[PDB]
């Protein structure tokens, strides 16, 4: 949801007010992903288990 | 593109292309030319320090009353006829008297 | 969270520019309930296996 | 109804066209280089003509 995926295009193209929502936005879905990606990975933990 | 002696009407808005030049935007920081600077998907300032791939101007001119709908989505007499911008439209809009 | 539940409402009231705004949030709380279904799918999944 | 610790007032005068840029995260001639407010500035900003 955010203009670009690369937080160093974020810091050299917008001032901080507006960086810091692109990055937070980057950051909402990255660290969605990364819940889900552990979540998984602890089910097949357990599974493994 | 900023002072040319005439510009174009919106409703036919002169198709400018900028390329194999440098680009300096620092003259508007400068110098006090126009009251009315913005920028919406970079900064102001950072304009010379990143360099970009294919720069293009749209040059025209409008109502005063008619400059606060020119933006990303907006919609109007003027957004939604002669010119418009994309929503996920990256640039900016310079307007002076 | 947003002004309406249902995306033919929200085009057809709000402009584009805060209409993509809540169909990002919209967007986002399905999402959410998907990513919540799908975990505890695959905790029944695993007491189940 | 919220009281403050300290108080502190900031008075200057400035373009009539310049009040628009006063605000945190603003940019223009006053707010980049004269006289800048934090992003994470929390008060109010008053102006009068």
């Amino acid at each position: 949801g955010a203009i670009s995926s690369v937080l160093n295009d974020i810091l050299s193209r917008l001032d901080p007010p507006e960086a810091e929502v692109q990055i937070d936005r980057l950051i909402t879905g990255r660290l969605q992903s990364l819940q889900t990606y552990v979540t998984q990975q602890l089910i097949r933990a357990a599974e493994i288990r | 593109v900023f002072n040319a002696t005439r510009f174009a009407s919106v409703y036919a808005w002169n198709r400018k292309r900028i390329s194999n030049c440098v680009a300096d935007y620092s003259v508007l920081y400068n110098s006090a030319s126009f009251s009315t600077f913005k920028c919406y998907g970079v900064s102001p300032t950072k304009l010379n320090d990143l360099c970009f791939t294919n720069v293009y101007a749209d040059s025209f001119v409008i109502r005063g009353d008619e400059v606060r709908q020119i933006a990303p989505g907006q919609t109007g007499k003027i957004a939604d006829y002669n010119y418009k911008l994309p929503d996920d439209f990256t640039g900016c809009v310079i307007a002076w008297n």
